[PDB]
């Protein structure tokens, strides 16, 4: 879906 | 409490992750809709604040093949380019 805070959640 | 908003001062690492991530989101958003365009240059801008391209990079390689991520590469070079469609007339055949 058009959310990239997928990665981000390591942050 | 206070405001907000985008780029506020950057003192505040805080404020420079939602920033942050809000162009990231509302880049792969607006690449959802199709404008690649706008998404290299937002992409461009996240590096502005993140300032580790490559660190974000491998992030963007591993969390989806980024195919934007080629024409951001694509976009930033220009003679580059020109060499390429001369040197062996943009491609060529081997023997």
């Amino acid at each position: 879906g058009p959310r990239l805070s997928r990665l981000l959640s390591y942050a | 409490r206070a405001g907000l908003s985008k780029l506020p001062d950057l003192k505040d690492a805080e404020a420079v992750q939602k920033f942050f991530l809000e162009e990231i989101q509302l880049g792969e958003e607006l690449l959802a809709q199709g404008d690649y365009e706008k998404g290299v240059d937002h992409l461009t801008n996240a590096i502005a604040v993140c300032g580790q391209p490559q660190q974000l990079l491998q992030v963007l390689q591993q969390t989806l093949p980024p195919p934007v991520f080629q024409m951001l590469l694509t976009k930033l070079p220009t003679i580059s380019q020109r060499i390429v469609s001369a040197q062996s007339l943009g491609e060529d055949d081997v023997e």
